[PDB]
């Protein structure tokens, strides 16, 4: 079983870079051979996808967002970290962990989620 | 991008009433699909993967099966424990997205 | 018989430039093909296609394997070589066999019958003339195991010979075994025999700081002038020649005396499954050398790099050594079941395998017609060219035999390790006819030199490690039930060199 | 000083150098597509096995070729040589992609590269490859 | 033949006795094939590997000799609008060797700084600094920092010298003279475009970089110069140059960017195309496909060759203002290692000779302060420079 929790600050200010962290339990990063992404769910709304990166580091970036995005792989410490910068009032939601990876459907469907973490930027 | 577009918005559908959500990709995806489902607050959880195949988590209820353009979520005898939205993913081409919501009642 | 032939030997003993490996197993020998020799051919498991054709036998002598690196080296081992060495090579083999039991067995209804059988012997010997055919280069199971406490089996001896379909020729050649004047053991005889390796180059465990384009100064400008403007601009008549001073604002365009080295282009599959093309191209897309009418795929195929920097999704579809994580399913495992090797390290003087080589231009530029070019997706041997090595990895072969022939070029294998004329000899036993099997110990120790880290580079090197964070069980270590596993491959290569 | 000619047929090919009764513990990618899913993409790994030999990563390969024209009207070292008259072998051509098939190309000569052996059948300068006359 | 060469020489102080990280990007950037990263350094090192810094207008190095000496230490001060130079008896210059090859090797890349070829000539020490692994202008953990402060290396003051002595190890001699079935093939080719020296035969459309012939290493595209040894052109025609197939040396008094073709003289190596296949004709013809009835006999143009067994080849000549001697990188695997600019390849060639100014700080304050001190004199040094090589003929 695949436990991930997000943390990081909960309030970031305008145009200050925001930072969480998801640490994964129960598997190992650089030995799973799975795929790790971020998705992120502005209020009420559709959630749309950020971002993955795979267990040697390679990373995939969303071009909506405008290359604010960078997913950064600690796997010593076995958990990755989402850096998204020069945020904006719009850029506020909840930003879900997921293991991107299944034996057929790997880098695709998500099925094991973080807990969510709330991130509200303002001034 | 490839749009998705679920048909029903808001389908209010009470216990035991069979229910059909369908979401239509803008372009061929090659029956690649996810549904989810996501209570209120929550984060999701994965339902069918693929086009027909069951998450082993998930209750037999739960079935679908896409023809590449036209894809349908089927809740048989539906159980008040899931009132939810209900998303759709596109697997075929980056970037990957989740079209509106579902919800059901 | 009522005392130990040999004893228990394994450790591992650093002492200077040098390092002494010793492991000891126990395995079981039972009987192969009923004591017969016996023709092998397609035509028997079905023969589908003329490219898998084979014409062989199976003799019932079976033979031990210790070719693969994981048998000498503790993982612990392993990493304090990678660490702290810029090269090894095997000097001495000292190979002993002992404690010889010879068990029968008349099943009688249900229960089988297993006891002492005292007048039994069991025949051990070595090619060390290289008569036989050697089978130890190809990378097949049934080597000692990783882990000491686990007990194997000795895999079953066979061969193959020149063929047209099932079919012989007048120049298929068969051994007998028996043929070979073999030492007889009983329960009380030991065997034991040495090998000093001849003379092979250090294989390299560093991995180059520099690009084999950036070994320039950053600073100064060469002396020599490329042709920048073939134009001033748009016009009638506009040809011109423009020299410039080659120098670090442009560094693509600088004089070089050296280039990289060869590369066979290989298709490059992505592991996210979706980006691959929608139809079966696992044979009809592969690269393929073919011999005698027969296709052949290119794996591993020549030393390249398995990927561009900052891409690691992809990978070259035969190009990479493919191991897999215990428990894996011997047929259609999913992407995740198997660990794929990637050569980051050698991307740096090496070309990328899924790449081209190059371009060349393909025609003669005038008024009237363009500068042509074309992609080289192969590329041979050019004076100049500078290359390195497959790595060896921790699960990988030692050795391979090169094939005895009139020349050959760079005779690295290209599984990786050490290319020999005469590699450690094969070792073949048998149990002698009198149901019957036997079983005991062998113990295999050989003596690896080392070569040291020099380098005066300030900053630390990259270095393997081992992870701190709670795991479940921890690394190459067993679970509950007993399982040894290792769970990712080990390159040799971490520190780094100059280019 | 010149190395003793070689007068001899090797019994066995190149490429069956193996052992028919044992699998090796490396992989090849045997299946693209699931087929039942109606073509879905799917990545499927299975032993390099006797079962299917052409598929067996190989230590070495075989010695060079520029290929030549074939009329109708040195078979011995058809062993460790490929035929004058067919190619070398495959290249891949382009990046397979969801949009593009994979391609390949024949490969006409085939230059040196490390880890090829063949059998066979000088002048004053700085270098030479292999100097036994044709 | 004993070559002697002495010259005078001009040490500056770099960075203000500092090491600077460089990367494209302090310098603009460019794009992905010139990226860059690395480091440069105070140390200026002695470069003369050059054939005419030995020669006044088969052969092969054995012995080397240097010496350096006549250590003169100067100071610039300037007192408001004019500047004054003293003497400064107590200052000592540094100078080592790289005999183990432990640092980066950039003697092989024939850049400029090299001891002049005319005897009265006065010139100013190069500086070092080195290139590293790099993605984008962003340095990977791999790449590798070395701070030359950290090799012990010998101070010098007014009075003392330096000399070392150095062993070549044997290459091999340079060479310097000129349908029946054959026992030998011409050598490799790797096709190179045609250019000539009439600009109405060259076509308007652009093709310096498109046309030129390159070899990708990890995603970025480096052109191919000198290339592999090749005949320059076919005979008769001497007004077609290869167009990165040869080395093109600038006449004196040149310009640095976008100069004529007058301006540059073009060396040809025509004297091997004996041997040689020329750089822009194609080593030959294929067989495509097998004759019949129904299909005819084609064949195909082979662009680029490997080695093949049986081809026999020339290297590339050396001239008068040419590299002279590179370091073979060193590694697992390398075929006929001579240089493709000319000369001999070695696995340990003549080494690196470093040196500095030892920074001698300004006046420091009167309480203490942690800061390294950013405050130093105006100094340069200069003094005497003496190689000889000893040569061997046939």
């Amino acid at each position: 079983q695949v436990q991930l929790q997000e943390s990081g600050p909960g309030l970031v200010k305008s145009s200050e870079t925001l930072s969480l962290t998801c640490t994964v339990s129960g598997e190992s990063i650089s030995s799973s051979s799975h795929y790790w992404g971020w998705i992120r769910q502005p209020p009420g709304k559709g959630l749309e996808f950020l971002g993955n990166v795979y267990y040697l580091g390679s990373t995939y970036y969303n071009p909506s967002l405008e290359s604010r995005v960078t997913i950064l792989l600690d796997t010593s410490k076995n958990q990755f970290s989402l850096k998204v910068n020069s945020v904006t009032v719009a850029d506020t939601a909840v930003y879900y962990c997921a293991r991107h990876g299944a034996g057929s459907y790997s880098g695709l469907f998500f099925d094991y989620w973080g807990q969510g973490a709330r991130v509200i930027v303002s001034s | 991008d490839i749009q998705m577009t679920q048909s029903p918005s808001f389908v209010s559908a009470s216990v035991g009433d069979r229910v059909n959500i369908t979401c239509r990709a803008s372009q061929g995806i090659n029956s690649w699909l996810a549904w989810y489902q996501q209570k209120p607050g929550k984060a999701p959880k994965l339902l069918i993967y693929s086009a027909s195949s069951l998450q082993s988590g998930v209750p037999s209820r739960f079935s679908g099966s896409g023809s590449g353009t036209d894809f349908t979520l089927t809740i048989s005898t539906l159980q008040p424990e899931d009132f939810a939205t209900y998303y759709c993913q596109q697997a075929n081409s980056f970037p990957y997205t989740f079209g509106q919501g579902t919800k059901v009642d | 018989v009522g005392s130990s032939s040999g004893n228990w030997h394994c450790d591992s003993q650093w002492l200077g430039d040098r390092v002494i490996t010793t492991s000891t197993r126990t395995w079981a020998l039972p009987t192969y093909n009923n004591h017969l020799y016996k023709q092998i051919s397609n035509s028997t498991s079905g023969g589908s296609s003329n490219d898998n054709a084979y014409f062989g036998y199976s003799t019932p002598w079976g033979y031990f394997d210790f070719n693969r690196f994981h048998c000498h080296f503790s993982p612990r081992d392993w990493q304090r070589l990678i660490n702290n060495n810029w090269g090894f090579r095997p000097k001495r083999l000292n190979f002993k066999l002992f404690n010889i039991q010879v068990k029968e067995v008349t099943d009688n209804n249900g229960v089988k019958t297993i006891a002492n059988n005292l007048t039994s012997t069991v025949q051990v010997f070595t090619d060390s003339d290289y008569q036989l055919p050697y089978v130890l280069g190809s990378a097949h199971e049934g080597c000692l195991p990783p882990f000491p406490a686990d007990v194997f089996m000795i895999p079953q001896y066979g061969y193959l010979t020149l063929n047209d379909g099932s079919q012989a020729v007048g120049r298929s050649s068969f051994y007998c075994l028996e043929y070979f004047p073999s030492q007889m053991l009983r329960t009380g005889n030991n065997f034991q025999f040495s090998y000093e390796f001849e003379n092979v180059p250090f294989h390299s465990s560093y991995a180059h700081s520099q690009s084999l384009d950036r070994l320039m100064n950053p600073l100064i400008d060469q002396y020599l002038y490329y042709l920048s403007k073939t134009i001033n601009g748009s016009g009638q008549n506009q040809q011109t020649l423009k020299f410039s001073v080659a120098g670090p604002s442009n560094m693509a365009v600088q004089g070089r005396n050296y280039i990289p080295g060869p590369s066979y282009r290989q298709q490059r599959v992505s592991t996210t499954v979706t980006q691959n093309n929608n139809s079966e191209f696992a044979w009809p897309g592969a690269s393929s050398w073919a011999l005698n009418g027969r296709n052949s795929l290119m794996n591993p195929g020549p030393a390249m790099a398995s990927h561009k920097e900052g891409e690691d999704r992809f990978f070259p579809l035969s190009g990479s050594l493919i191991f897999g994580k215990q428990g894996t399913g011997r047929d259609n495992v999913d992407a995740d079941k198997v660990m794929i090797t990637n050569e980051e390290e050698i991307k740096t003087t090496n070309p990328v395998a899924t790449e081209s080589y190059g371009q060349v231009a393909t025609n003669h530029q005038s008024a009237q017609a363009q500068a042509q070019t074309g992609w080289v997706q192969n590329q041979g041997i050019l004076p100049g060219m500078v290359w390195q090595d497959r790595d060896v990895y921790l699960q990988g072969p030692i050795w391979a035999k090169i094939p005895h022939t009139d020349g050959n070029f760079h005779p690295s294998p290209l599984m990786g390790g050490f290319g020999m004329k005469h590699p450690p000899p094969q070792i073949l036993i048998k149990n002698t006819p009198v149901t019957q099997y036997s079983t005991g110990q062998v113990s295999v120790e050989i003596e690896w030199e080392l070569q040291k880290e020099n380098s005066k580079r300030w900053n630390p090197e990259i270095q393997y490690t081992s992870n701190y964070y709670k795991s479940n069980n921890v690394e190459f270590a067993v679970n509950t039930e007993g399982v040894y596993s290792e769970p990712r491959p080990i390159g040799t290569r971490y520190l780094t060199r100059n280019l």
